[PDB]
C-alpha cells in the first residue's frame, strides 16, 4: 500500500480551503425539436401531410 | 513520480531522460523567494 500510494506525484496547495478544477465540455450541439408548425398556424402532427 | 537518479550510466536511457522531462511538464515553493502573484503585481 505504501509503494502504490508512492506512485503518483504531490502538488502542494497554498491554503487549507477546499479545492477545484474546471471541466469543460464543447461548443458543438445538437438541439431537440419541441413541435413544428405550417404557414397558418396549426401544429404538424404525426399523420399530416408534406 | 521523479525517476531515481541514482544509477549507473547505462541506465540513464531514453526512456529514463524523457521521464525526467515529463514529470517537468505535469504543471511552485521557494524558501527565499516570494510567489509569483506577489512579484507580478510588483510588475
Amino acid at each position: 500500500l505504501d509503494t502504490f500510494l508512492n506512485s503518483f506525484p504531490t502538488r502542494e496547495f497554498e491554503d487549507d480551503n477546499e479545492y477545484y478544477w474546471d471541466v469543460i465540455g464543447s461548443s458543438r450541439r445538437n438541439i431537440p425539436l419541441v413541435e413544428a408548425r405550417d404557414e397558418n398556424g396549426v401544429v404538424v402532427a404525426a399523420n399530416a401531410a408534406n | 513520480n521523479f525517476p531515481r537518479q541514482m544509477l549507473p550510466f547505462s541506465k540513464k536511457t531514453k526512456q529514463w531522460r524523457k521521464d525526467c522531462l515529463l514529470w517537468a511538464n505535469q504543471k511552485n515553493y521557494s524558501l527565499v523567494r516570494k510567489s509569483v502573484i506577489h512579484k507580478k503585481i510588483n510588475y
